[PDB]
RNA sequence: GAAACUGCGAAUGGCUCAUUAAAUCAGUUAUCGUUUAUUUGAUAGUUCCUUUACUACAUGGUAUAACUGUGGUAAUUCUAGA
RNA sequence: AUUCAUAAUAACUUUUCGAAUCGCAUGGCCUUGUGCUGGCGAUGGUUCAUUCAAAUUUCUGCCCUAUCAACUUUCGAUGGUAGGAUAGUGGCCUACCAUGGUUUCAACGGGUAACGGGGAAUAAGGGUUCGAUUCCGGAGAGGGAGCCUGAGAAACGGCUACCA
């Protein structure tokens, strides 16, 4: 089969052909989310160990988590559950999808790497990948340099430098949760609102109140 | 081609729209026709247009001609005739230009295919281009 | 239906906008609001059916997208917006001030007013109800709510409140003698007084109207519309004052007052 | 400003008349027997703690798409790992 | 016309709400902080009301057939008490109790090549026949049942199972 290993600490990825009977038994028996040392698989993945994440099968159907018997099956789904788009809200539908479990059925199986061993493995334990974003929120920020509540983040944020075809010109995000003059003005508007309309009805129901008292008198 | 008595009835003032909207009444007695374009040059030559704030538009013929009937407006602010306006009589009055698009049943079949195509599609497209490579 | 109807057909269209049979097959559905459709009038309609300031919705759209408007002393730009009786309408770029009230003929009248009684209003009273709190609140008509009114104002009644503070102002009771418009019905934009009320507890109060030529016409109490005292109307009138002309004495008025 | 997330709607409309014989339906009541997105009008000083060494309010937290790139399937508005 | 509106009291609440949201603007006043104030409009939100509706509902009204004269309660048929359930009344459903309910003034059943109505034709009058079809209302989306989402669907150019 196929195997698609990731070493997220660099955010590499990498796809492996492994057609070794003896080295794909290992994995046998076992479902999503065990560990494995790979030193049976591999002297280069001497070592290392990887966590199950998932697979698919020959047809194309995946795994899933707690999903067992080591077969194809259909089930009914939902949204905030993988393998499956729900297209309109509050659709729920049946598919077909493979067990949890490994099998023989798989053209492919995907892992991460959980534990380096002595070797190093080129295409994705050397190349280091960058990630595609920094903080966009003022507290993430704040988190992200170990910032004071006081230390005015706004020159730490990361920027983009992008050429026009010679024209450069940075690029950078909109803080959001960012305290601002304008927001104190809004509370200021609220709490004035508050308490005046509070007082100005106040004042009416004590018209009202008096016109009451005059109608007794009479 | 002897002449015309081009008159204007029902005159309204429409500031809320900015414009002179009124009816046209042509006697057009031995001529043939209207020629629209005539007829703009002459209403903005009577009001005041500098032609192009003025539209014109059901100009039917009497049966027997001779005489000829529609609807005429003069709006304030040529800029605000082509803002207010619509876009087929600019055309026609060659006073814009008649978007070349599409057919509709092309945009709707387009439209189709791409209500399969979950999200930007460059990211299906190199996928795609790989797998089908091999 | 599994869910309201978000269309309108033309012949289902009421009578008195005296729209066409034909131009398409649809019509304008007027939107929520104060005024019940049937009851009510479109921005729409009182432009394009009854100004021809303009054509085409496109035309109509876009000049509420220009805020041309204020109604009841605010803007509203949809263009199926229920308009209805009594209603203040006033436009600026041409300084018309319009209010809505029916013809004789039951037909939603071009009635214009002043830049003054643009500053003031009509409400006939549905409801007057101890609101919560203790606090008595009240509405009206035309869809509104107001609280701490005069008490001595209670159910049918009328009240001049100004227009965009609210703020009721002195009011009208029903009791014999006043004066009153027709809201409903074959009597509808008729004019006349109070002469008697048939009360019928249970539902459907009467009463008994007289125009003044001293026609006699018995209405709905819930079309009753006090408008003021007799001989004392607190608005403008429209012309016609729901007088309610035979068709007879239509038509003489037509070729006499037809001819120089 | 593609794309996607979010929000709304998609229950309208249009087509047909198989069912249906006090059933639908017409006219006429009623809700002091109920719900009501939306529209419109109004509508919110109190939210804390055994009440001095108090508690982000200049605003507090992640969890994810869109995105990256690893991929799978004879085939689809299929979708997996990171 | 109300145990209405509403208020107050004592408690209850896997505690609802009470704006950590967005666009134009820029003002003031000093104790000179970035002070504290401060407009226009955009979207949301509790309750009430309104509107758009919906749901049940009163009364009267329908073609033929007695070669259908008896029907209704197995397992709710009629009603009562209590309860649940419903947006909510209600045998709607469930418990205990009763034995009622309809019927020649035609029930119940059967037929209809029966969706109803607005209306169409016909023309003295009285009437007769038709009305699926440009409006209203209702039902259906191959036949049936179920169901999430949503204010609103038993949705079907949405889903689930069966049958064809």
């Amino acid at each position: 089969m196929k195997l698609n290993i990731s070493y997220p600490v660099n955010g590499s990825q990498k796809t492996f052909e492994i057609d070794d009977e003896h080295r794909i038994r290992v994995f046998f028996d076992k479902r999503i989310g065990q560990e494995v040392d790979g030193e049976a698989v591999g002297d280069e993945f001497k070592g290392y160990v990887f966590k199950i994440s998932g697979g698919n099968d020959k047809q194309g159907f995946p795994m899933k988590q707690g999903v067992l018997l080591p077969t194809r099956i259909k089930l009914l789904l939902t949204k905030n559950v993988s393998c499956y788009r729900p297209r309109r809200d509050g659709e729920r539908k049946r598919k077909s999808v493979r067990g949890a479990i490994v099998g023989p059925d798989l053209a492919v199986l995907a892992l991460v790497i959980v534990k380096k061993g002595e070797q190093e493995l080129e295409g994705l334990t050397d190349t280091t990948v960058p990630k595609r974003l920094g903080p966009k929120r003022a507290n993430n920020i704040r988190k992200f340099f170990g910032l004071s509540k006081e230390d005015d983040v706004r020159d730490f944020v990361i920027r983009r430098e992008v050429t026009k075809g010679e024209k450069t010109y940075t690029k950078a995000p909109k803080i959001q949760r960012l305290v601002t003059p304008q927001r104190l003005q809004r509370k200021r508007h609220q709490r004035a609102l508050k308490v005046r309309n509070a007082q100005a009805q106040r004042e009416a129901a004590a018209e009202y109140a008096q016109l009451l008292a005059k109608r007794l008198s009479e | 081609s002897d002449a015309v008595t081009i008159r204007t009835r029902k005159v309204i003032s429409n500031p809320l729209l900015a414009r002179k909207q009124f009816v046209v009444d042509v006697l057009h007695p031995n001529r043939a026709n209207v020629s629209k374009d005539e007829l703009r040059e002459k209403l903005a030559e009577v009001y005041k247009a500098e032609k192009d704030a003025v539209s014109v538009f059901g100009f039917r013929t009497q049966f027997g001609g001779g005489k000829s009937v529609g609807f005429g407006l003069v709006y304030n602010s040529v800029a605000e005739a082509k803002k207010f306006e619509p876009t087929y009589r600019l055309v026609r009055y060659g006073l814009a230009e008649k978007v070349e698009k599409a057919s509709r049943q092309q945009r709707k079949q387009k439209k189709n295919r791409d209500k399969k195509i979950f999200g930007t599609g460059k990211r299906l497209a190199k996928k795609v281009a790989r797998r089908n490579a091999d | 239906a599994r869910g309201p109807k978000k269309h309108l057909k033309r012949l289902a269209a009421p009578h008195h906008w005296l729209l066409d049979k034909l131009s398409g097959c649809y019509a304008p559905r007027p939107s929520a609001g104060p005024h019940k459709l049937r009851e009510s009038l479109p921005l729409i309609v009182f432009l394009r059916n009854r100004l021809k300031y303009a054509l085409n919705g496109r035309e109509v759209k876009a000049i509420l997208m220009q805020r041309h408007v204020k109604v009841d002393g605010k803007v509203r730009t949809d263009t199926t917006y229920p308009a209805g009786f009594m209603d203040v309408i006033t436009l600026d770029a041409t300084n018309e001030n319009f209010r809505l009230v029916y013809d004789v003929k039951g037909r939603f009248a071009v009635h214009r007013i002043t830049d003054e009684e643009a500053s003031y209003k009509l409400g006939k009273v549905k409801k007057v109800q101890l609101g919560k709190k203790g606090v008595p609140y009240v509405v009206t008509h035309d869809g509104r709510t107001i609280r701490y009114p005069d008490p001595n104002i209670k159910v049918n009644d009328t009240v001049k409140i100004d227009l965009a503070s609210g703020k009721i102002t002195d009011f009208i009771k029903f009791d014999a003698g006043k004066l009153v418009y027709v809201t409903g019905g074959r009597n509808l934009g008729r004019i006349g007084t109070i002469v008697h009320k048939e009360r019928h507890d249970g539902g459907f109060d009467l009463v008994h109207i007289k125009d003044s030529l001293d026609n006699t016409f018995v209405t709905r109490l819930n079309n009753v519309f006090v408008i003021g005292e007799q001989g004392k109307p607190y608005i403008s009138l429209p012309k016609g004052k729901g007088i309610k002309l035979s068709i007879a004495e239509e038509r003489d008025r037509r070729r006499a007052q037809q001819g120089l």
